[PDB]
């Protein structure tokens, strides 16, 4: 038996979800169609210092563009991605709303916060007004689907807290689709560098 | 230490191969999908 999770990818439609688990060529490869919820798992495999573990993260088809998801997508996730786009308002707006419905089913297993599309010059979403994952004490990160971004990140933390190995570590990075764009490294610095001072600040 | 050497499957659990959750020996059908135990 292998060492794997059932992850949830959830966020309003058109924020990058399907993008992002893209990235990933082997889970995109090898991914499983289940008809029965019209979801694509796409086994994702990452290689740490103690040996490989695999996130099956279920990805819609679309499904949240016309309502909330059924139960069972939800049903036995062990951890999640909620995902918002930083240049359309409206999907931050909706994140209480995903973690209220992901919590209904699966309770408090680990989540992380994400923040997609950085690449994009006009950003609307800047980092001193994302402040939910401080609220519920969750992990954020800015990422960028199409230029693989910081597309670790998430990943690591979630394996940190499900094992529970703090020290954890990927030894090599998975084979990711190349860049589309690319991220300026200077601008990653500086958002990066917003989000620790936001980070300083406190929430009003 | 490698956590995949002591990871050991719950009793009776089986893999859906639809979907890929645990479901429980007593679960005819998979919980998330109601796939068919195989
Ligand atoms: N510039 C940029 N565009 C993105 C990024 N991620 C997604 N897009 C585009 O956003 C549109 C919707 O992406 P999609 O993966 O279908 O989002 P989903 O509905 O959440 O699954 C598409 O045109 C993507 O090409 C990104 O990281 N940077
Ligand atoms: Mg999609
Ligand atoms: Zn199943």
């Amino acid at each position: 038996p292998q060492v794997q999770f059932k992850l949830v990818l959830v966020g309003d439609g058109g924020t990058g979800k399907t993008t992002f688990v893209k990235r990933h060529l082997t889970g995109e490869s090898e991914k499983k169609y289940v008809a029965t919820l019209g979801v694509e798992v796409h086994p994702l495999v990452f290689h740490t210092n103690r040996g490989p573990i695999k996130f099956n993260v279920w990805d819609t088809a679309g499904q949240e563009k016309f309502g909330g998801l059924r139960d069972g997508y939800y049903i036995q996730a062990q951890c999640a991605i909620i995902m918002f786009d930083v240049t359309s308002r409206v999907t931050y707006k909706n994140v209480p709303n995903w973690h209220r419905d992901l919590v209904r089913v699966c309770e408090n297993i680990p989540i992380v916060l994400c923040g997609n599309k950085v690449d994009i010059k006009d950003r609307k979403v800047k980092a001193k007004s994302i402040v939910f994952h401080r609220k519920k004490n969750l992990q954020y990160y800015d990422i960028s689907a199409k230029s693989n971004y910081n597309f670790e990140k998430p990943f690591l933390w979630l394996a940190r807290k499900l094992i529970g190995d703090p020290n954890l570590e990927f030894v090599a990075m998975p084979a990711l689709a190349p860049p589309e764009v690319v991220m300026d490294p200077a601008l990653a610095a500086q958002y990066e560098h917003d989000l620790e001072v936001a980070q300083t600040t406190a929430l009003p | 230490s490698g956590f995949g050497d002591k990871f050991k499957r719950p009793v009776g659990s089986w893999e859906c191969p639809v979907c890929c959750v645990s479901n429980k020996a007593e679960d005819s059908r998979c919980v998330s999908c109601t796939s068919e135990k195989p």
